[PDB]
RNA sequence: CUCGA
DNA sequence: GTGTCAGTAGCTGTCACGGATGC
DNA sequence: GCATCCGTGAATCGAGG
């Protein structure tokens, strides 16, 4: 239940609170590994983990580990859900 | 007699006219146009008989096109000649079964020749794999028959066009000469009384830019348009004037962003459309044009491009016929009718077959080889340089693979029955590239015109979103070297019928008056009455005086195809209904035994036969051993050839194709006769269905309006049962854990299910296989970080997951066949895959409730009640009957075929006896001679629009034979008296009795029933999956959502649309509720419409849901 | 070579939950059969939090788990 | 009409510089997914292509930003990064459309939601729903008017977790996962069972195209042999549906409150009459009448 | 008439026909000719 | 406009050559006349709703 | 503005939504329909729910 | 693409 | 690292209608 | 001030390749 429906013109300033972080590189994927290239459109940091709990670098690939950053790749660790929901951008010159 | 030319059974025809001309080869069409491309022998005899003069093959027209090259000094030159192939790569039955494409290599001739040395180095090259036609007009492509469709394309030329303006209602007038290739030339006449021209769709400039900038004087082009006050005034309102101005405005206009040079104009303004490089009209072409101007009218066809004459001619003929002028005489040129023209009209929609479809896409390949060659000539050094290091075939292989796997003429090929097939080949499609869009079709183009007779078919048209966009040919219909489609006509002399024969295109036609078929001929010659109908230009009918006519049709069905020829008492059938039943005899199921038809047409021999589905012998001799895989024949002069049955074949739309031989040993046989006939086929006549005993009645309302009671007699004896035969496929490849393996060894499989695998997991031939059971097992290894939390611990408290090829749902049957290819085993599999397992599985399907049945006439149903065989109402004699019509379903479609068909059926069953004594009476007295007898079970012909007339068919069912007893069960009027089954008492009234030819539709519900809980559901939107083959779920549309709000079943609708679609939560919390029995849960929020709010945001538009309060919540 | 929004391609489809909901299902069924230190210790070095040793865990685990299987194999499993 | 544009912006206090983008949002990616194929090469959404070719120009953008390149360059590329962008949200819009492989034009954002195809009138004024199956019509003249005939295994997949409940509770299964295989596999005891499960379980029928209400009608379902649905004759004017190889399809409600809506309000028997002329129509029409 | 007749109906359009109304009652002015055709009406009451 | 010319034959007489023909005009733009028919009822009708 | 984008000229409905900064009151059927809330007719009106 | 009501 | 000519395919064979766009 | 030209719209579900 909720009542009204808002819609309107988006800020730059909202369009950056709702990304994840940018994206610099033009790269999707790997065509070798599967991986998604850092930065890129698929980039785990941003929009989220490929597989659930499991980070790019691969130090986190368990359950225990929920909340954690990884430091050595900087993905979370939630299920893969939030690759429908995570915003990204594209800052532009 | 009826067909007397293989050695087929005599089936005998009610035909009042003669044929004069039989029936050409109904696969020409396809034959002509490929043989005219590869220049084979049989089509340069063709063409040198034809009187052609320097005929030339498609591949010698491509390549002389392109001989020579050269770059811009002409100090390099390379030049091809004859193209020639060798033996085919592999059979065609073997490219079905290994997944290749049938081909031949192509070899050319190609020699270099330098200015600079003065020597030449002329070798062969290998040019690339070109695909072949098969004997039956097909090509396979990767495993699969496919048909290159005739298309229907707008002919080149000069056309003109009446427009009406909307506001300032005046007669404005336009033209386009639409060439083969190259930029595009419009000019009009707009509301302002100016000339105009568009020159490749670029901005519409005053038509005397154009005479400027070819050098004419602005006083000489008033003293060429001067009578017209319209192109004075044009040449006033204009801006620039100067020969060198109006050029430079042309060029910034055609080709902006550029320095103007007046040369660099001067260059392609010449190039565009008077060198042949990128401006052509083949020789069709220039024909055409030098017609409607009338200039050039003596010069043979030589100049293939256009020239500055033609263009001042054509605003010339503009200007007049906008100006009501109806008569021009080019400076130097013919008088000629000023007229605008059809664009429907068959002389200037021209047809393109195969043959030319195909040039076509080798010439792009061609040219795209040829600038790669000019590039590496001034690369590579010049001395070293052979035709092998000039030649980049790739673009060429590529741009025939990119023809046959992608196009809208390359289709897969209609395989229900070989009549669907031969009329596949025989298509005429309107759609396509260089055609138009189907967005783009008004119904004016799909609508029958005059022109189309004896050519295209107006009955036998798609009556789905397709309609009148895609024709069938006509019977007697040929294609001309130049794409229009000649039909014959005979010629009459001084009102004498000449057995002279001339084909006519359609402006050819329209050039002279012709006669129906059926008009009263002497036996000499001359006309009996002196008043005959007659078709004339324009498409106008009317009587006219015997003196008059010029030629006349060659046969009565000479308009139709060759499915519609197949409808008996076509002339009594309503156009929908005989458009149904000329399309669904494509859609007939070939049964396991086949019967020919007790009324037939005459069509069903040469259908059958040229379908190419049957077995014909090539060469005379007798049969030396003969069984039911091969028939050998030796001939007289001492050679054999072999003829292999296919047996239980596959065909493209799970229909079984199987060829049984009819000759036994040791029998002579001529040559061109069947010595073994397919599905659908019987002695080598069309057999589309089964002659079934037909009651016309009500009966307890199981055949309320169209539905259909059969006998059980037909699932007993299996007279209506088909074969249909599924291909399953399973392959293994390498994943990144490790590689997927077909194994017998499955995990937490009983031995029980596993019990019909042989070691590998496959299953054994001859097992019967439900929906379900495994046909493969393949396991494919999971990786641990895969595993759900009461997965993991299910399996901590007890790495491969089941992958198995079981058996869709629906599905069942004899497993027949299997093939295995393995990487392994030198088996060539595309990269990653290791073993690849094809299992065919054969179905029996008996007749059901609810599988469709129709007949020839369009009349159509399902069946609603199988009876047994003693509920049947009966005849006198105790035979019932086999099938119930109801009445109702009869009167209002017109469709007044199927009585007749009926009545002569059941005259065809019992036979009849006239009554010769005391003369031949007087409603026989045009009925041949053999048809004054018959014996039961006799087989007839009614010809189209000839054919059994009513009146001889009342006095047939007046002499029909008696049973074996000697009672006449049939009445006069056609009606028997029956029995009821079920009460004993007889029907109070006499019923409609005969024999009717009914065919099983291929819409059975063994394919057509579906049913879902659960399943896939789309990863992007949350919703369930659709179609059955993905066990996907019936979608509730928008209209269904009015109707539920119309009732108000609120609950009903947010059932659908959330815990029974796409709400992730709900609808796992239902099965639990289900599975529970507790209550069905309250419904959460679709999916879909978070997809919508992020998509929303993805463009910039913030989107919030607020709550009663006014914060905003996520 | 191709695009998913291009007619030819097939869709990311996602299976059907049942199995996994099923056993779920049972998975809860045998849960209620238990005591609720075995629970708790299931629904989790654990031995940090409850405050009991490893042993303890190890072997609480060990008989939890097979009471589970016990009363799984009780249904048919 | 100028104030119609301007006085939006004055009263509810949002900026038109709203409409001038410093920075653009990145759709979530499994909305513009990237699917492998059967041969090893890979196929990718086109929203992925326009994404890149923006991306390009960007990156571009910031080099020859950095490296001082001519005033013509600088300008010339900020177009083209205009022109890219416009082609992300709306391509087609202005002038000619990017061209795929083929001179095909590429879907664009705004592309997703117009027209039949779009995400409003395919994916949410109605969705694809579960428990629901189709089929070739029979006329069942035996039948009464509130009846209907579905085929048995139509009906055993539309009821299968129910099946499967009422098998574990008869024992003729161990557990539910044992009464899940049993369904599928077919056993002979079911057949017996989901009798029980049917019983008085109401189901509707639908025929497209769905003109008006009585359209869609409620049965009660029977239990036939075969593979074809049995229709009463007189709901036919209704659905105007003829026997010639018309299919149905049919949907089981499930909540007690969809129970409820299709026994009262859309149960063929309460929905004689025509509501838009109030005459009846499930009447005797075409034999009947004959022979009466 | 038609089904395009019922569309131009529900749409408000500006009709085919468009037919002309008597703005206020009172007595016809028949002034037909062949070049053209024009009415006048006298209000029946005050009015011009 | 109707033809001047008329289908003198009915479907129990037998319909001529160019009979059949003639008819096939009406016969074939009234299919597609009706398919578009359908298709602004359709539409009136979703605006209607 | 949800009943208006989903009938006709979505992105011209949008964009004038978006400038009006408007407010959708979800009390309509189509829009209900589209969120999945119970219909505010027949059973769904606050009377019978 | 081809097809069914 | 790059250096003599070195230059789309395709296409118009839809239409009614309203209103901003543009001379 | 008005004609041109732009953008909008054009039935429902279903099968197989």
């Amino acid at each position: 239940f909720f009542d009204e429906l808002r819609i309107g013109l988006a800020t730059a300033e909202d369009i950056r609170q709702w990304s994840y972080g940018e994206v610099k590189k033009p790269e999707t994927i790997n065509y070798r590994t599967l991986k998604p290239e850092k930065d890129g459109l698929f980039c785990e940091k941003i929009f989220g983990p490929t597989r659930d709990w499991e980070c790019y670098c691969g130090k986190y690939k368990r359950v225990r580990f929920k909340g954690i950053i990884c430091e050595r790749c900087g993905v979370e660790v939630t299920r893969a859900k939030v690759r429908r929901e995570r915003m990204g951008h594209i800052e532009l010159a | 007699s009826n067909n007397s030319v293989p050695g087929a059974p005599n089936r005998v025809s009610f035909a009042k006219l003669r044929e004069p001309l039989e029936v050409p080869g109904l696969l020409d069409v396809q034959t002509d146009s490929f043989e005219w491309l590869i220049g084979s022998p049989r089509w340069r005899e063709s063409a040198a008989e034809r009187g052609d003069v320097n005929p030339v093959g498609g591949l010698e027209e491509v390549l002389y096109e392109l001989s020579p090259i050269e770059d811009f000094s002409g100090s390099m030159s390379l030049s091809f000649s004859d193209p020639r192939f060798d033996d085919v790569k592999a059979p065609v039955d073997e490219c079905k079964d290994k997944d290749m494409t049938y081909a031949a290599p192509l070899f050319v001739t190609a020699e270099f020749i330098n200015n600079n040395t003065g020597e030449i180095k002329s070798q062969t090259v290998f040019m690339g794999d070109f695909p072949m036609m098969t004997e039956k007009g097909t090509f396979i492509i990767n495993g699969t028959e496919r048909v290159v469709v005739s298309q229907l394309v707008r002919s080149p030329g000069v056309y003109f066009d009446e427009t009406i303006d909307k506001s300032t209602d005046k007669t404005l007038h336009s033209v386009k000469v639409i060439p083969s290739r190259g930029a595009w030339l419009e000019f009009d006449v707009d509301k302002r009384d100016t000339v105009g021209v568009r020159i490749d769709r670029k901005r519409r400039q005053p038509v005397t830019v154009l005479l400027k900038a070819l050098g004419w004087t602005s006083e000489q082009i008033v003293e060429r348009f001067g009578f017209s006050e319209i192109m004075r005034s044009t040449l006033e309102k204009d801006n620039t004037v100067g020969t060198d101005e109006a050029l430079l405005d042309i060029y910034r206009k055609l080709r902006p962003g550029e320095p103007p040079t007046k040369e660099s104009a001067q260059t392609l303004l010449e190039n565009l459309f008077f060198k042949e490089k990128r401006y052509d009209l083949a020789r069709v072409g220039r024909y055409k044009v030098n017609k409607k101007l009338g200039l050039h009218v003596g010069e043979p066809i030589t100049s293939s491009t256009l020239t500055e004459e033609d263009v001042v001619a054509t605003i010339e003929y503009l200007v007049r016929l906008h100006e009501g002028q109806t008569t021009m005489t080019v400076p130097g040129g013919v008088e000629v009718p000023v007229e605008t023209d059809d664009i429907d009209h068959f002389g200037n929609r021209r047809l393109r077959t195969v043959g030319e479809l195909i040039q076509n896409q080798i010439r792009v390949g061609m040219s795209r080889m040829e600038r790669v060659v000019r590039e590496r000539m001034t690369t590579q050094d010049v001395e070293a340089i052979t035709p092998q290091t000039l030649i980049n075939i790739r673009p060429v292989v590529a741009a025939i693979k990119e023809f046959f796997g992608t196009s809208q003429l390359s289709q897969f090929m209609d395989q229900n029955n070989p009549l669907s097939g031969l009329t596949h080949k025989r298509r005429l499609s309107a759609l396509g590239p260089g055609g138009l869009s189907r967005e783009r079709a008004g119904l004016e183009v799909r609508d029958v015109h005059p022109s189309h007779y004896g050519r295209m078919c107006p009955i036998e048209t798609p009556e789905g979103p397709n309609i009148g966009l895609i024709g069938s040919l006509s019977v007697y219909a040929r294609v001309n070297p130049f794409g229009f489609i000649e039909t014959p006509y005979r010629k009459v002399v001084d009102g004498v019928v000449s057995d002279e024969i001339v084909y006519l295109t359609a402006d050819e036609e329209d050039r002279h008056v012709v006669a129906q078929a059926n008009s009263p001929i002497d036996a000499d010659g001359r006309f009996v009455e002196p008043r005959v109908l007659v078709r004339r230009k324009a498409g106008e009918v009317e009587y006219v005086p015997s003196s008059e006519v010029d030629y006349m049709d060659v046969s009565p069905r000479q308009m139709v195809s060759v499915a519609t020829a197949m409808i008996p008492f076509l002339e009594h059938d309503d156009a929908n209904r005989a458009l149904m039943g000329a399309n669904m005899q494509r859609q007939a199921v070939p049964l396991v035994r086949s019967e020919a038809p007790l009324v037939g047409t005459g069509m069903e021999l040469r259908a059958a036969i040229d379908a190419g589905d049957v077995v014909v012998a090539e060469e005379s001799g007798v049969i030396e051993e003969v069984s039911a895989d091969y028939i050998t024949v030796m001939h007289d002069n001492g050679t054999r050839r072999t003829y292999r049955m296919r047996k239980f074949a596959r065909s493209n739309h799970g229909t079984c194709a199987n060829q049984c031989p009819i000759v036994d040993a040791g029998d002579r046989v001529e040559a061109g006769q069947v010595i073994a006939d397919g599905p659908c086929t019987d002695d080598g006549e069309m057999a589309l269905g089964k002659n079934l005993l037909v009651a016309i009645m009500p009966w307890e309302g199981h055949n309320y309006e169209d539905a259909i009671i059969l006998s059980n007699r037909l699932v007993e004896e299996d007279v209506l049962t088909s074969i249909h035969i599924e291909e399953h496929e399973i392959d293994a490849r390498d994943t990144k854990l490790g590689a997927e393996e077909i194994t017998r060894d499955i995990p937490n499989i009983s031995d029980e299910v596993l019990a019909d695998l042989d070691e590998r997991g496959i299953v054994r031939i001859g097992a019967e296989v439900r929906d379900g059971d495994i046909l493969v097992g393949k396991v494919t290894p999971k990786g641990e970080t895969e595993l759900t939390p009461e997965e993991r611990l299910l399996r901590a408290i007890f790495e491969v997951r089941d992958t198995s090829l079981k058996v869709p749902h629906g599905e069942s049957g004899k497993v027949i066949g299997i093939r295995v290819f393995s990487r392994e085993d030198e088996d060539e599999l595309p990269a990653g895959v290791n073993e690849l397992v094809r299992v065919y599985v054969a179905q029996k399907r008996k007749i059901s409730d609810g599988d469709k049945l129709a007949g020839r006439h369009g009349n159509k149903g399902v069946i609603g009640k199988i009876l047994p065989v003693e509920d049947m109402p009966f005849l006198a004699d105790g035979t019932p009957v086999d099938i119930i019509l109801n009445t109702h379903g009869v009167p209002r479609r017109m469709n007044i075929g199927q009585i007749l068909e009926t009545h002569l059926g059941w005259c065809a069953h019992s036979g009849w006896k006239v009554d010769a004594a005391k003369g031949v009476p007087d409603w026989a007295a045009r009925l041949p001679d053999e048809l004054l007898e018959a014996q039961p079970n006799a087989i007839v012909s009614t010809p189209v629009f000839d054919g059994a007339q009513e009146a001889e068919l009342q006095g047939l069912l007046s002499c029909t034979l008696p049973n074996r007893d000697g009672d006449v069960l049939v009445d006069a009027d056609g009606k028997a008296m029956l029995f009821d089954g079920r009460s004993g008492e007889p029907f109070p009234y006499p019923v409609t009795v005969g024999y009717m030819y009914i065919m099983k539709l291929h819409h059975l519900v063994d394919d057509k029933i579906h049913a879902r809980s659960t399943g896939p559901y789309s990863m992007i939107t949350q919703q369930p999956l659709g179609g059955k083959a993905q066990f996907g779920g019936q979608r509730f549309g928008e209209m269904e959502c009015w109707a539920m709000q119309a009732y108000g079943a609120a609950y009903t609708l947010q059932e659908l649309l959330t815990i029974k679609s796409d709400d992730t939560v709900g609808r796992v919390k239902v099965y639990e509720a289900i599975v529970k029995g507790e209550n069905i849960p309250e419904p959460g929020i679709p999916e879909s419409f978070k997809v919508l709010l992020k998509e929303l945001q993805s463009l910039c538009l913030n989107v919030e849901v607020l709550s009663s309060d006014g914060a905003a919540i996520e | 070579v191709g695009s998913t929004d291009q007619s030819g391609t097939p869709e990311q489809s996602t299976p059907d939950e049942v199995n996994a909901a099923l056993d779920r299902l049972l998975i809860a069924d045998a849960l209620a059969q238990l005591s609720a230190e075995h629970r708790a210790v299931i629904q989790r070095q654990i031995a940090t939090d409850l405050g009991i040793a490893e042993g303890t865990v190890k072997s609480r685990l060990h008989y939890a788990v097979r009471a589970l299987r016990l009363t799984l194999q009780e249904l048919g499993v | 009409k100028r104030l119609k544009v301007v006085a939006a912006f004055q009263q509810s206090g949002n900026s038109p510089m709203g409409m001038v983008l410093d920075a653009v949002p990145v759709i979530p990616p499994e909305l513009r997914p990237m699917v492998q194929l059967d041969g090893g090469r890979f196929a990718t959404s086109d929203l992925n292509d326009l994404y890149r070719r923006v991306i390009n120009r960007n990156n571009r953008l910031k080099r020859l930003i950095d490296l001082g390149a001519p005033e013509i360059i600088v300008n010339n590329e900020k177009r083209m990064l205009q022109e890219s962008v416009d082609a992300l949200f709306d391509n087609g819009r202005r002038g000619r459309p990017v061209t795929g492989p083929g001179n095909r034009p590429l879907k664009s954002l705004s592309d997703l939601l117009k027209g039949k195809q779009g995400r409003f009138r395919q994916n949410l004024l109605g969705k694809r729903v579960d428990y629901s199956g189709r089929s070739v019509i029979v006329v069942g003249p035996q039948l009464k008017l509130h009846q209907c005939g579905l085929p048995k295994l139509m009906a055993l997949e539309l009821f299968k977790p129910f099946v499967m409940k009422r098998l574990v509770d008869l024992n003729h299964a161990q557990n539910i996962k044992s009464a899940k295989r049993m369904v599928e596999r077919q056993r002979p005891q079911v057949w017996d069972v989901l009798e029980e499960v049917i019983a008085e379980h109401p189901v509707l029928l639908n025929r497209a195209p769905t003109l008006h209400r009585l359209g869609i009608q409620a049965f009660e379902p029977m239990l036939v042999e075969g593979k074809a649905i049995q229709l009463h004759p007189l709901v036919c004017e209704a659905f105007n549906a003829d026997f010639d190889g018309d299919q149905m399809a049919v949907h089981l409600p499930l909540s007690a409150e969809a129970q409820a809506e299709a026994r009262i309000l859309m149960l063929s028997s309460n929905n004689i009459l025509s509501p838009a002329s109030g005459r009846p129509l499930a009447m005797p029409r075409l034999d009947m009448v004959t022979g009466l | 008439g038609g089904l395009p007749r019922v569309q131009e109906l529900f749409e408000a359009r500006v009709p085919r026909g468009k037919a002309p109304i008597a703005d206020v009652t009172g007595r016809v002015r028949l002034e037909d000719g062949e070049r053209f055709y024009k009415i006048t009406i006298v209000p029946d009451d005050g009015g011009e | 406009e109707f033809i001047p010319r008329p289908v003198k034959s009915s479907f129990r007489e037998g319909l001529t050559v160019l009979e059949y023909f003639i008819n096939t005009h009406g016969a074939r733009k009234g299919l597609a006349d009706t398919a578009l028919r359908t298709a602004d009822s359709g539409y009136l009708t979703r605006r209607l709703v | 503005w949800l009943s208006a984008a989903s009938f006709q000229e979505t992105t011209r409905v949008l964009t004038d939504a978006a400038i009006n900064c408007r407010s959708d009151k979800l009390n309509g059927l189509k829009e209900n329909v589209i969120i999945g809330k119970l219909i505010p007719a027949g059973t769904g009106i606050n009377r019978y729910r």
